[PDB]
């Protein structure tokens, strides 16, 4: 229901950072969290997700090998380590739960709701 | 006992793909939750003959029969009525990875099992596309309490064909959906064998023994 994502900023390519996304008001190991990023004009893009356990993650080609999602299922927290920053990271990154808890590989917008209102990550 | 009886049935469906090859299989099972000792029949109703391994998939098929003592509580067991999830990472020795999600439940007497099953990254010449594998060796699952949940890792040993053991590095974590006592750590001794198959493995009959030790 209620997600706050923060840890963005301005950074110089090659830069790493770490967005963090706190939750309330749900079992937060019943859903899958996801990241999404929105830049100027472009559609909301699948980042990252991440099953209830952890153990089953999934990523945008665009980010793998770079991007590290996890999560603390006693804090009820998501994270998303960024590192290797180029310039065409810069948007505004949002986390996501899942549609159902049970979640497999989906990357849609629609197969989550419950959205943050994102933070920001410029890389120069 | 009146929720988890001394005989018990259940019934399974798994959808995954190996490699990119999309399947779907179908199973029923009985046994003795108590006793530790299961049976199933699984058949593949779409994708089939599978070009991999069947082995990958056996251990994928029931942790409400496990045998416990009576100084460690069965928090699977305890689970129910309203049942419990699992989720599964194997990474085996040559690159391949197995990521497995999975529900159980109690419906009409009988368990229900739904499993999705991804495989990735296995060589074209390595023995799980080349069905080269010949049956898992006897496991020893480390069960474990963090972070709310039951944890096990298993350094799990596939036969050879070919001879020798194709290794796999095994983690799982184990959630009830209510909350339930979780016990401290402990070990299960585990012996999957395949009790008959057809010749392209389209219909297998699967037998376990479970028992949990200090």
């Amino acid at each position: 229901v209620q997600l706050v994502e923060s840890g963005g900023g301005l950074v110089q390519a090659g830069g790493s950072l770490r967005l963090s996304c706190a939750t309330s008001g749900f079992t937060f190991s019943d859903y899958a969290m996801g990241w999404f990023r929105q830049a100027p004009g472009k559609e909301r893009e699948f980042v990252a997700a991440i099953s209830w356990s952890g153990h089953v993650t999934d990523y945008a080609d665009s980010v793998k090998g770079r991007f590290t999602i996890s999560r603390d299922n006693v804090k009820n927290t998501v994270y998303l380590q960024m590192n290797s920053l180029k310039p065409e990271d810069t948007a505004v990154y949002s986390c996501a739960a899942a549609k159902s808890g049970t979640w497999w590989y989906q990357r849609s917008e629609n197969d989550f709701g419950s959205w943050g209102q994102g933070t920001q990550v410029t890389v120069s | 006992m009146a929720i988890i009886k001394e005989f018990m049935r259940f019934k399974v469906h798994m959808e995954g793909s190996v490699n990119g090859h999309e399947f779907e299989i179908e199973g029923e099972g009985e046994g003795r939750p108590y006793e530790g000792t299961q049976t199933a029949k699984l058949k593949v109703t779409k994708g089939g003959p599978l070009p991999f391994a069947w082995d990958i998939l056996s251990p994928q098929f029931s942790k409400a029969y496990v045998k416990h003592p009576a100084d460690i509580p069965d928090y699977l067991k305890l689970s129910f009525p309203e049942g419990f999830k699992w989720e599964r990472v194997m990474n085996f020795e040559d690159g391949g990875v197995v990521t497995v999600t999975q529900d159980s439940s109690l419906q009409d007497g009988e368990f229900i099992y739904k499993v999705k099953l991804r495989g990735t990254n296995f060589p074209s010449d390595g023995p799980v596309m080349q069905k080269k594998t010949m049956g898992w060796e006897a496991s020893s699952e480390r069960m474990y309490p963090e972070d709310g949940a039951l944890k096990g890792e298993i350094k799990q040993r596939l036969k050879l064909k070919d001879g020798g053991h194709y290794d796999a590095e095994v983690k799982t974590t184990y959630k009830a959906k209510k909350p339930v006592q979780l016990p401290g750590a402990y070990n299960v001794n585990i012996k999957l064998d395949i009790t008959s198959h057809n010749e392209d493995y389209t219909i297998v009959e699967q037998y376990e023994r479970a028992e949990g030790r200090h």
